[PDB]
RNA sequence: UCGAUGUCGGCUCGUCGCAUCCUGGGGCUGAAGAAGGUCCCAAGGGUUGGGCUGUUCGCCCAUUAAAGCGGCACGCGAGCU
RNA sequence: CGAAUGCCGGCAUGAGUAACGAUAAAGAGGGUGAGAAUCCCUCUCGCCGUAAGCCCAAGGGUUCCUACGCAAUGGUCGUCAGCGUAGGGUUAGGCGGGACCUAAGGUGAAGCCGAAAGGCGUAGCCGAAGGGCAGCCGGUUAAUAUUCCGGCCCUUCCCGCAGGUGCGAUGGGGGGACGCUCUAGGCUAGGGGGACCGGAGCCAUGGACGAGCCCGGCCAGAAGCGCAGGGUGGGAGGUAGGCAAAUCCGCCUCCCAACAAGCUCUGCGUGGUGGGGAAGCCCGUACGGGUGACAACCCCCCGAAGCCAGGGAGCCAAGAAAAGCCUCUAAGCACAACCUGCGGGAACCCGUACCGCAAACCGACACAGGUGGGCGGGUGCAAGAGCACUCAGGCGCGCGGGAGAACCCUCGCCAAGGAACUCUGCAAGUUGGCCCCGUAACUUCGGGAGAAGGGGUGCUCCCUGGGGUGAUGAGCCCCGGGGAGCCGCAGUGAACAGGCUCUGGCGACUGUUUACCAAAAACACAGCUCUCUGCGAACUCGUAAGAGGAGGUAUAGGGAGCGACGCUUGCCCGGUGCCGGAAGGUCAAGGGGAGGGGUGCAAGCCCCGAACCGAAGCCCCGGUGAACGGCGGCCGUAACUAUAACGGUCCUAAGGUAGCGAAAUUCCUUGUCGGGUAAGUUCCGACCUGCACGAAAAGCGUAACGACCGGAGCGCUGUCUCGGCGAGGGACCCGGUGAAAUUGAACUGGCCGUGAAGAUGCGGCCUACCCGUGGCAGGACGAAAAGACCCCGUGGAGCUUUACUGCAGC
RNA sequence: CGAGCUAGCCCUGGCCAGGGUGAAGCUGGGGUGAGACCCAGUGGAGGCCCGAACCGGUGGGGGAUGCAAACCCCUCGGAUG
RNA sequence: GUGGUUCGUGGAGCCAUGGGGGAAUCUGGGCGGACCACCGCCUAAGGCUAAGUACUCCGGGUGACCGAUAGCGCACCAGUA
RNA sequence: CGGGGGGAACCUGGGGAACUGAAACAUCUCAGUACCCAGAGGAGAGGAAAGAGAAAUCGACUCCCUGAGUAGCGGCGAGCG
RNA sequence: GCCGAGGUGGUGGAAUUGGUAGACACGCUACCUUGAGGUGGUAGUGCGCUUACGGGUUCAAGUCCCGUCCUCGGUACCA
RNA sequence: GUGGGAGAGGGUGGUGGAAUUCCCGGAGUAGCGGUGAAAUGCGCAGAUACCGGGAGGAACGCCGAUGGCGAAGGCAGCCACCUGGUCCACCCGUGACGCUGAGGCGCGAAAGCGUGGGGAGCAAACCGGAUUAGAUACCCGGGUAGUCCACGCCCUAAACG
């Protein structure tokens, strides 16, 4: 029966990518956070 | 005026479809049409502002004349009267000798090939507009100016009209169609005669999905919500509201007046709903 | 026993007590005979099918030798409902 | 450290136990190989076939192809693989996206707003599965192909020549450009049949050399032409509108065709050319290749939901935008510029493998679940995407072998009985398609209705009617009719396919709902009523700007109740709410300063403060019931009795009208009486003692409707008396793989006691060789979950209000 | 931080085999002073009817360390709104 | 009307300021805890100003600091699987 | 010519909680803490008296010790200081 | 079973410890009006005993209290 | 047929003054109303009585008659339009074309019904004041349907001469 997954490439920059977080402070905060704690992946893969 | 249909169904019992008799003309004038936004009930936040909206069919905006005064002078012939899916009333295509193209709101009585005119001048007659100054006392009229040049604000519903009751100063004395008397500014426009598709109120919507077309959404009582919800709702079997009856917002809705007291246009009035 | 001892009734399967409903054997009788009445011995067996009600019970229809009363966590839900 | 349902890790028990993931199904031969049920090829068998085949889009991202491999992954095996290593493989001016357009929405110069962060917003910009745009058929690779090759067509851009013309745009106009149902004429895809055309081969096992049988009889294709269809008036004159201008468009007037007549566009046909091309036999292909052939390449018929397409009609709920495109003119320029035609050159970026109803996507899995579009053949059955078999193609579901116990699941049948079963006919069974006959109460006249209940149903022969396509004719297709007869238990001969009736309650109705224990009498609903709201509306969201309401205007909009329809909806305004009320009273800041104090030599500085004026609010006066709400008690009385039409009296703001009533409400209660039944706490009809109905939290009714809940009948039945037999999948045995909760440690019996009150573990007594298999559930107060009930905690949270205190709002 | 599940709304597209019933209108006839009306044909309306796809989730059985953290079978509801 | 200060409205000054009123330039103005007098202090409504102080991404030194269930989450291609 | 953006922690400014404490709870506390935002740097704030406040006194600002849990504040409670 | 208010004239109904045939009505009795009844007018309701029972408090009890009987009202929930 | 006559005969559209009622304004004060007598009610929050301004609905005084018209029910301010019946005159035309009328059809006071409107005065029901043994009546103060318009029903009557 239908998931809660239904992969879509482009809703998944649209919300989660790299332009998005950077439109909001609290977005370009979780950029800050994620680059300060080392992650290899800033955001999301998508394609 | 008013079909009626066989019981071939339930609520096909009940229904009542309006004559459009009237009718001369069955597709718009592209020229006069801008598309509309159907907006929900939602404002510019996503947020609904006005509950039960959505649905309903698509919708071409009819751009309609409000002001008849920019044509000052210029006669006008009607050319077709039409049905408008955005108001109760029929709207008329009417062509002006100068060639322009307009919508005046179809007064009741006007036929096509009717010559029409607006201005200060002008026959008293069925469509035509001037200033309020200029009507005969006792007329009744419609399309009617609040403020000078503000466009026509009253009496634009299938069927209503007002009257002039008398002049005092720059104002005349309106009769709304809400009863309420009024003085308008004597230089506001407006047109003579009522507004027609009358036998409107007599439609009969029938079945729930009639009502759904008109994009209006089902509609739940307080009494049928829970208390999170509404000052009605909890209670067991039913139960009757226990207080004096209010909106989800928590106001009183049987008799408490909201009108603003200290409005500034209360100087201009002298009456009620 | 609350870091859990599932709770009425029905079905299923029973087993036990006797303070015995019936059948066996008795005393007395206000026992002629037949039929009973009471109390005595006796637990081997037996103790129907339906209407109504979730019902236990109970009332009722039709029969019966008779249509017993109790206990078993108001026997029995790692057996069913 | 020994305990924390401790934390981390390791290893046990259960146990060689349960399971190995759809009951579509397998058998053998041959090959390969260390090793074969499990890989390969053959033959047989079975399964799908509106799919379990094929194409596309998502999403996945090397899984594709091939060589070599088998540790692990595969629920067994593995020589196999979607697995390991390596190599290879995705080719476009025309297909999809982008150097095009705009939708919601997003963003956003101007602008507005907000402590900051930010919110809003016109133009513009972004944004597609919509609009616009130029490629069709075949061949070829192990693996790509509208991409490469072959053949036939087409587009833009740049430059040139020729010919034409006031050229020219981001500006004006036209167009683009539209719903839903139904649908005409012509086509096409697709399909069926042919005695005609082409073709290897065949005569079995009784018969057939036959107008035998099995196979095939097309595809694409510029200009031209043909057929069907779309779109479209032509000239003049005036002209004040389309924010400049216009010769355009609009508007008025006059004259011509009324018609596709013409002009124009698209569909199909045909087309120069080009291309395919079966069964079968043979070659070994892992898969194709050769041949059939020099193939034939035609006729008839059925016929879209597709095409002509802006087609037609009806209807109300009244049906995107922008650009491409055409037109008009402005500056500007007129050697330019544009139009048309021919030529040459120029034509970029990204995607393309493969999976794709699924072992490759979402579900931790090679998971019986989920996933949008298209195509989806044949026969029969009324039709059909239904159902049975079947083509192309694709599968036998990645553990097997046996046995033929109990038990379970799924299935078939049963003597007599026929609901006795049981909370309940739950379940199952009966009925079942189509044609004809027929069909009640009641009804809102539509319905009720498939009411009910009946008859027919195959095949062969004769006669026979009408249609469609062909011509007005055969042939082919479709719809019938009458007569005589054949066979079986039975002809919708298998498969798909209502059991019916009477009667209450509730809800008018189709709808909606607690995703995952409730689908309902709940919600919704048309409709009725109340109320607010004059428009910068009320009301909602927002601190605001703004926004919805609404580009709406009282026949409209918000809030609240009630809930189709019929007949109706009483009395109380004391309290509460709301509404009205220019007086009165009280009322905060402020005003006012009578008087009083502090200090100073004082001039003064500073403090307090009465009268009096001073809002809303409350008080007060009224109104208000489809506002919140409420709608009595006791005593007596009639010429039998009984009951009380009648009277008395206390209290009230007023004391429940109609109608209904043991009710979805009645406690007593199985009330009482009637009906039904052999028997009826339920059901139905009454009565009225209504514990505790009652009129829009509406009262009483109501045809139609209901997977709702009562009650009764018929029909029919393994529901039952009461069970029996049979089938398959498990359970059992063998080979492979091999879990789980639980587990203080165990050398773990019965009775009577005892014990923290229910003992395998204490006492006495009885019984008892050791160890397993298959079964059953009485016990281990068996497992599971730190009982949800109950209490406790000065634990929490959701909800209410005339609790307290705040805040928004007004 | 989330509306890639779910709920509502907005924009743009698509889907719904087949069969049945036969409203208004129209046409003709009847009727009449003219009508209302009646009949016949035609016509093809509807939160109309039966029923696949699609959407559900009614009753029962199975499953309950499952094929599955909602499934399977039979049965059932809607199916131009 | 509030904030700051030890100051919670208290006898409540000082510093700051959203609102109303609204001066003077040394004989001017603020302050010394309501206010008044006296005696003192100090010169608001412009601005800048090292050092002494805080911290540790980084380099070094040193530990009655840990020694791979410790010590950073990471001794190991970890903010990875 | 400059701005933009980043930086472990540290600094300043704008804004600013609740659990908790008071053995309930509103003033009070936790606390101008957590956190959000703007700015600055190698530091940042502050800084040269309209200061203190009792002596006829001290002299800018920071930081440490101390004064001192004092003076005071406070449902004169818990507590703050 | 459990808490709240009650029991008084013939009837319905009153009363702060100070009674009293006992408010106020209506019954009723005597007379009057009427031809007669009713309505209506005039003036009285026990034989020197009682305010449900009987037993305390007080100087005094229908009043306050103690239990007993009866009425009415409310209640018996999770279980 | 021709020529004339009277009339509230009918239908549609207009339109006038009187009076009631409500609102505003002005002036003005203590009572107005109401009855058999009173009370309820209205009034110092300024009523009543008076003047002015306006809104609205209904009914049409005198003419007016024991009159006129109509088949009936019924019809009454004025004006216009459309229309019915009817009488008189001259003696012109058709040539018994007549009378009646079961059924059918139509019309039909008031009240009542439906859907809209409209609503001043009046007023079933209903409330209150009185009266009365009582009064669910008569009288008084209030008062909703209704009375009015349109469309559609209902179809009755002391529909009577
Ligand atoms: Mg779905
Ligand atoms: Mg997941
Ligand atoms: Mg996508
Ligand atoms: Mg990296
Ligand atoms: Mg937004
Ligand atoms: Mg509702
Ligand atoms: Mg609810
Ligand atoms: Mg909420
Ligand atoms: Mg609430
Ligand atoms: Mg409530
Ligand atoms: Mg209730
Ligand atoms: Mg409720
Ligand atoms: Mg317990
Ligand atoms: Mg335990
Ligand atoms: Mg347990
Ligand atoms: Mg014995
Ligand atoms: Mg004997
Ligand atoms: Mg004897
Ligand atoms: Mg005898
Ligand atoms: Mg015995
Ligand atoms: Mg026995
Ligand atoms: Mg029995
Ligand atoms: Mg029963
Ligand atoms: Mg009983
Ligand atoms: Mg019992
Ligand atoms: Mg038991
Ligand atoms: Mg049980
Ligand atoms: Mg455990
Ligand atoms: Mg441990
Ligand atoms: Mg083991
Ligand atoms: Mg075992
Ligand atoms: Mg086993
Ligand atoms: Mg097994
Ligand atoms: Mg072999
Ligand atoms: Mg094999
Ligand atoms: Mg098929
Ligand atoms: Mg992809
Ligand atoms: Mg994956
Ligand atoms: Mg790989
Ligand atoms: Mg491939
Ligand atoms: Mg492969
Ligand atoms: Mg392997
Ligand atoms: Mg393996
Ligand atoms: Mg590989
Ligand atoms: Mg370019
Ligand atoms: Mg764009
Ligand atoms: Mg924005
Ligand atoms: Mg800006
Ligand atoms: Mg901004
Ligand atoms: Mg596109
Ligand atoms: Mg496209
Ligand atoms: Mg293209
Ligand atoms: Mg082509
Ligand atoms: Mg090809
Ligand atoms: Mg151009
Ligand atoms: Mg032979
Ligand atoms: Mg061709
Ligand atoms: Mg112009
Ligand atoms: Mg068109
Ligand atoms: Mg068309
Ligand atoms: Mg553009
Ligand atoms: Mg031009
Ligand atoms: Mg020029
Ligand atoms: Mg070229
Ligand atoms: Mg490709
Ligand atoms: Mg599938
Ligand atoms: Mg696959
Ligand atoms: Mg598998
Ligand atoms: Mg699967
Ligand atoms: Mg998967
Ligand atoms: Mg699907
Ligand atoms: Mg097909
Ligand atoms: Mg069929
Ligand atoms: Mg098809
Ligand atoms: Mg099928
Ligand atoms: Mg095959
Ligand atoms: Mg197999
Ligand atoms: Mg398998
Ligand atoms: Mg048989
Ligand atoms: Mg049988
Ligand atoms: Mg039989
Ligand atoms: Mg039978
Ligand atoms: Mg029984
Ligand atoms: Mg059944
Ligand atoms: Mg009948
Ligand atoms: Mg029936
Ligand atoms: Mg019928
Ligand atoms: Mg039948
Ligand atoms: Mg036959
Ligand atoms: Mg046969
Ligand atoms: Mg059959
Ligand atoms: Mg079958
Ligand atoms: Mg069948
Ligand atoms: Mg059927
Ligand atoms: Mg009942
Ligand atoms: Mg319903
Ligand atoms: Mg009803
Ligand atoms: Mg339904
Ligand atoms: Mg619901
Ligand atoms: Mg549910
Ligand atoms: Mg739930
Ligand atoms: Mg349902
Ligand atoms: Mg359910
Ligand atoms: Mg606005
Ligand atoms: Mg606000
Ligand atoms: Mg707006
Ligand atoms: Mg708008
Ligand atoms: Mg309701
Ligand atoms: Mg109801
Ligand atoms: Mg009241
Ligand atoms: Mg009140
Ligand atoms: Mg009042
Ligand atoms: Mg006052
Ligand atoms: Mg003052
Ligand atoms: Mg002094
Ligand atoms: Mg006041
Ligand atoms: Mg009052
Ligand atoms: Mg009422
Ligand atoms: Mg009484
Ligand atoms: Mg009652
Ligand atoms: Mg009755
Ligand atoms: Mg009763
Ligand atoms: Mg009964
Ligand atoms: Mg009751
Ligand atoms: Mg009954
Ligand atoms: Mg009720
Ligand atoms: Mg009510
Ligand atoms: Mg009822
Ligand atoms: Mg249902
Ligand atoms: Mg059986
Ligand atoms: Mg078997
Ligand atoms: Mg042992
Ligand atoms: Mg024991
Ligand atoms: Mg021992
Ligand atoms: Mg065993
Ligand atoms: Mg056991
Ligand atoms: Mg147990
Ligand atoms: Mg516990
Ligand atoms: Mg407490
Ligand atoms: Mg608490
Ligand atoms: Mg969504
Ligand atoms: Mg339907
Ligand atoms: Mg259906
Ligand atoms: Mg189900
Ligand atoms: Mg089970
Ligand atoms: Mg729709
Ligand atoms: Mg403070
Ligand atoms: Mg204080
Ligand atoms: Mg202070
Ligand atoms: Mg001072
Ligand atoms: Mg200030
Ligand atoms: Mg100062
Ligand atoms: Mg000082
Ligand atoms: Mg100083
Ligand atoms: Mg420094
Ligand atoms: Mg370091
Ligand atoms: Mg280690
Ligand atoms: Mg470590
Ligand atoms: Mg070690
Ligand atoms: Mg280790
Ligand atoms: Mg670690
Ligand atoms: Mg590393
Ligand atoms: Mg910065
Ligand atoms: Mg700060
Ligand atoms: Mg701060
Ligand atoms: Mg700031
Ligand atoms: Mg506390
Ligand atoms: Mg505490
Ligand atoms: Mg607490
Ligand atoms: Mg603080
Ligand atoms: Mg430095
Ligand atoms: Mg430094
Ligand atoms: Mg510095
Ligand atoms: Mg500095
Ligand atoms: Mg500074
Ligand atoms: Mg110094
Ligand atoms: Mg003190
Ligand atoms: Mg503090
Ligand atoms: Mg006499
Ligand atoms: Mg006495
Ligand atoms: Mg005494
Ligand atoms: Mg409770
Ligand atoms: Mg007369
Ligand atoms: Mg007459
Ligand atoms: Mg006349
Ligand atoms: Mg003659
Ligand atoms: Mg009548
Ligand atoms: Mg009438
Ligand atoms: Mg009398
Ligand atoms: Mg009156
Ligand atoms: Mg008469």
């Amino acid at each position: 029966m239908k998931r809660t997954w239904q992969p879509n490439r482009r809703k998944r920059a649209k919300t989660h990518g790299f332009r998005a977080r950077m439109r909001t402070p609290g977005g370009r905060k979780v950029l800050k956070r994620r680059r300060q704690k080392g992650r290899w992946r800033l955001t999301p893969a998508v394609r | 005026a008013v079909k009626k249909f066989k019981p071939y169904t339930p609520s096909r019992r009940f229904m009542t479809v309006a004559d459009f008799s009237e009718i001369t003309k069955t597709e718009p004038e592209k020229s006069l049409v801008k598309p509309l936004k159907k907006t929900g009930g939602r404002n510019n936040q996503g947020r609904i502002t006005v509950r039960f909206r959505g649905g309903g069919h698509k919708r071409l905006y009819r751009i309609i004349d409000f002001k008849r005064w920019d044509k000052v002078g210029i006669p006008a012939k009607v050319a077709a009267i039409e049905y408008d899916p955005n108001r109760s009333a029929r709207i008329a295509l009417l062509h002006y000798v100068d060639g322009e193209k307009r919508y005046i709101i179809a007064p009741d009585g006007l036929q096509v090939g009717q010559q029409v005119v607006a201005g200060p001048d002008a026959p008293i007659q069925v469509g035509n507009a001037l200033p309020l100054r200029f009507i005969p006392v006792g007329t009744v009229v419609h399309a009617v100016e609040l403020e000078p040049k503000k466009g026509a604000k009253l009496a634009r519903a299938a069927g209503t009209s007002a009257q002039i009751q008398g002049r005092e100063g720059d104002y005349v004395i309106l009769r709304l169609p809400s009863g309420e008397l009024r003085k308008v500014h004597g230089e506001c426009y407006a047109t003579v005669g009522a507004v027609g598709n009358a036998d409107h109120k007599n439609i009969v919507l029938g079945k729930a999905g009639r009502s759904r077309w008109l994009g209006r959404r089902p509609h739940v009582r307080g009494a049928a919500m829970n208390p999170v919800d509404h000052p009605h709702g909890g209670g067991e079997g039913r139960a009757p509201r226990g207080r004096p009856p209010a909106s989800p917002w928590g106001w009183q809705t049987k008799g408490l007046k909201t009108r603003k007291r200290r409005k500034p246009s209360s100087r201009f009035i002298i009456a009620r709903r």
